[PDB]
């Protein structure tokens, strides 16, 4: 299963 | 043996043509198991392997929301990258992300991954330590500084060492019929006249899984690397793969030539010849 | 921006036998950027309802796609794949050869 991606470049 | 899980993501901007197109797929080893495409009318993550279909509605809802969120954050990140590279808003650009894990035969973590590319070139990658970053250029260093400040690596490490490996192990069990089966290549040699003076011998490997394979031609036991046409391994469209290797042989000399096939599905490397 | 031109292979799922249903595949790979147009052709005309895989990429970030359709090969019918990409000044046509 996936992970939430909280981040921004 | 060892196994891998990967999630691949691509966003492609299209100025004047709405929001970027976002496509993501998941693999276990060389098996596609999930997909999401933002341009589908009311998009959901969808199954692409039988062994994932048993996951319940809560799984598909969570997956779908994660995919929608990544499409949205990718839109923001594409805008940021225009700033970082001093680019105009007129052109189409590409953002790719991969993450996942490799495990050994015992199921233990061997390596975790999280890496990004912009316009087909490395941008920023989590190092094998799961604790530090490799930035490709001074733009990616801006991201690195932000991600160091926010302790991003530690959070990725926790997923990669925990859930990534645990869910991979679950999939390997639920998919044990297929994910834990190697299909050996079906092999044969064909002969294709060029003229009365020479012909091509083509050694085929068909229907194999996983994709890793070695095919080589020898002439009286010496490798013909420089004289062999070896095509890229290609999907058959049904889970399996194909490959061939060919050499041009003078008339009458065919029995000098042997084709050698190695595939994890083969207890020992095979040796074949043309049989008229 | 660096661009990479597609590799193209056209081939069948199963060894061709005239009069027997099969699948005609066009595999495009190693390309960047991802926008690409692929047609499968029967005697020079576009085959309708061709399907394709979802965009994915290799370790080096280059893209790959499979386009495919059911077909029944014969002695006389000619099949091909036509590919357009920004790296090509003219679309590339690759003919299907049952021995490749
Ligand atoms: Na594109």
């Amino acid at each position: 299963r996936r992970r939430w991606h909280r981040w921004r470049l | 043996g060892s196994h891998s899980m990967r999630y691949f993501h691509t966003s492609v901007s299209r100025p004047g043509r709405g929001e970027p197109r976002f496509i993501t797929v998941g693999y276990v080893d060389d098996t596609l198991f999930v997909r999401f495409d933002s341009d589908a009318a009311s998009p959901r993550e969808e199954p692409r392997a039988p062994w994932i279909e048993q996951e319940g509605p809560e799984y598909w809802d969570r997956e779908t929301q994660i995919c929608k969120a990544k499409a949205q954050t990718d839109r923001e990140d594409l805008r940021t990258l225009l700033r970082y590279y001093n680019q105009s808003e007129a052109g189409s650009h590409t953002l790719q992300n991969m993450y996942g894990c490799d495990v050994g035969p015992d199921g233990r973590l061997l390596r975790g991954y999280h890496q990004d590319a912009y316009d087909g070139k490395d941008y920023i990658a989590l190092n094998e330590d799961l604790s530090s970053w490799t930035a490709a250029d001074t733009a990616a260093q801006i991201t690195q500084r932000k991600w160091e400040a926010a302790r991003v690596a530690e959070q990725l490490r926790a997923y990669l060492e925990g859930e990534c490996v645990e869910w991979l192990r679950r999939y390997l069990e639920n998919g044990k019929e297929t994910l834990q089966r190697a299909d050996p290549p079906k092999t044969h040699v064909t002969h294709h006249p060029i003229s009365d003076h020479e012909a091509t011998l083509r050694c085929w490997a068909l229907g194999f899984y996983p994709a890793e394979i070695t095919l080589t031609w020898q002439r009286d036991g010496e490798d013909q690397t420089q004289d062999t046409e070896l095509v890229e391994t290609r999907p058959a469209g049904d889970r399996t793969f194909q490959k061939w290797a060919a050499v041009v042989v003078p008339s009458g000399e065919e029995q000098r030539y042997t084709c050698h096939v190695q595939h994890e599905g083969l207890p020992k490397p095979l040796t074949l010849r043309w049989e008229p | 921006m660096i661009q990479r031109t597609p590799k193209i292979q056209v081939y069948s799922r199963h060894p061709a036998e005239n009069g027997k249903s099969n699948f005609l595949n066009c595999y495009v790979s190693g390309f960047h950027p991802s926008d690409i147009e692929v047609d499968l052709l029967k005697n020079g005309e576009r085959i309708e309802k061709v399907e394709h895989s979802d965009l994915s990429f290799s370790k080096d970030w280059s893209f790959y796609l499979l386009y495919y359709t059911e077909f029944t090969p014969t002695e006389k019918d000619e099949y091909a794949c036509r590919v357009n990409h920004v790296t090509l000044s003219q679309p590339k046509i690759v003919k299907w050869d049952r021995d490749m």
